[PDB]
């Protein structure tokens, strides 16, 4: 929306939903950990343009850093959805397991991102299909047959 | 009708159900279904057909 | 990012999803298991040669070792479903055993990578099949009966 | 018609089948469909047919 | 190409991936109870000539003995699958058992293997069976009538 | 064919696997369990004369009790089978109960036996079945109808 949202708010979010960091913990950030997110959430990225597509993640470019400060041009309706996503795969670094409420939030974020992103192709026709002789191919249109290609 | 199959239960076997009608072969190679675990929850069997 | 993707890099990404050794930690195992988690990596790239299929993974020539500063040859779309493998196998070595979402997370990364290396076949038409008249195989083309196999 | 069988139910077993229009064999052997901890859980018959 | 793979070095893997000598949390180092895995492995290659088919092993000449310093002639293809249907008649040596994930992977493994043998042998034809006068057996070919057997 | 089996090695192998006479423990043999194996065995091969069929064992003639030191006379390929099935006939004299594992490598070795063992016999035609017209019964063979005898 409004406020861009930068790669090091998002694994913000990760580490906040399942306590870990937080801003109310009396504990470190470990800026180690925030490298180790910024990374995961690259990989992750990279992996998503197959099976989900792609939905206009920033990849960095050259060859330096993810560098989390920077912006990951995503629309802000996407946050929680990619936020889960990421929550999922690194949470196994400490060692915990999730609850069944984190899954069920995971799986309706990602059930509303997926919902607008559907084409549903539609079919054509064949090609060696005819068109009937109320289309007037002769003189309104022409090629008698459907094209069936381009 | 075309059977409809998984992708890991057909993988490394697709020349053999390519050439089905050519060549005669004695039978057809297939893997079962497993879940994550790697436990056998269903047959060798395509899971069905188109309408 | 876009930068390549070393050997050494994908097992230390394994080792740090379950907490063996990290940049946090305190202990960093040994270079032993470096070299065991490379060579590991080496042979199941050699056996995914088969059933997977080639991803481009780029072997060792020669007589020499594989090392963990080579360059892997792989696209970062794949680093996540082949550390997650390579976790799956070499766990053993340390007797443990993986979490239910460790194992959700090895299969999705897994069928991302599967979609990505379809072909199916679309068989051919026989060689004793007419083509009929309709198509002129008297002059326009030649051959009646398909070819059907080249 | 083509029967449908698993890799390893059949591996040792092909030429019974490959010739069992030819000869006249008083039956056929096959193996039994087994998980990963060596437990049955399918019959000695195919799979199935395809269509 | 690439190094060739010994004997003694699949038996070294074998026990590797059930932490009974490694270097991964071991200082108590292997005993030279190696020729009891190489025989092992030799005898069930000598199994293996029957159901699985050859793969290529190399056995001793003569009356002599293994060592584990021989080539073993397999390709590092099949290193996986082998290590790990030798590793599970080994335990019970050791009066040990296996968990749910080693059995996963050496039924990956071994399926791996299987797939790089199938021949699906493609039966003939009947041998009293006609052939049609299209194929025109006077002149071009001989012997209307297949031949089904050769 | 390398060595020879000899009785003893067969014997041995067995009480090896289940930890019961081996260096890879706390362990030494006595006499008179092996004389005891080797009658177990000796009547064992005695008895598959009838369910799975001579294999080409050589028993001892018929003044003299068998000897470790003997040669058994059977391929190499057939040691685990063996081996297995004598174990499993060994093991209540020393009070024990074979783990699930051990189960699973015998039935695969005798399941890779008696594969390389069957016949199929295959049915003949009748004997009052008539030979057609077609085989020319007169002149090139003799006896129309089928001898179906042997």
């Amino acid at each position: 929306m409004a406020t861009v949202l930068t790669k090091g708010e998002i694994v913000l979010f990760a580490l906040r939903k399942f306590a870990i960091a937080s801003n109310a913990s009396l504990t470190d950030v470990e800026p180690q950990s925030i490298e180790d997110g910024v990374n995961d959430l690259e990989d992750m990225m990279s992996e998503w343009m197959i099976n989900p597509g792609d939905i206009g993640y920033a990849f960095a470019t050259g060859d330096e850093q993810p560098l989390p400060d920077d912006e990951s041009g995503l629309p802000r309706k996407y946050k929680h959805a990619v936020g889960y996503q990421l929550l999922l795969r690194m949470l196994s670094d400490y060692s915990l397991e999730p609850t069944p409420q984190v899954l069920s939030n995971a799986q309706r974020s990602y059930d509303a991102l997926m919902t607008d992103t559907l084409v549903v192709p539609s079919m054509r026709r064949r090609g060696d299909f005819p068109v009937g002789q109320g289309n007037k191919y002769d003189v309104f249109t022409s090629d008698r047959y459907y094209p069936g290609d381009l | 009708q075309i059977p409809i199959v998984g992708m890991e239960q057909i993988r490394g076997l697709e020349k053999h159900w390519e050439a089905r009608n050519k060549k005669r072969p004695a039978f057809l190679p297939l893997r079962e279904v497993r879940d994550k675990s790697g436990n056998i929850i269903a047959g060798a069997t395509p899971a069905g057909y188109t309408q």
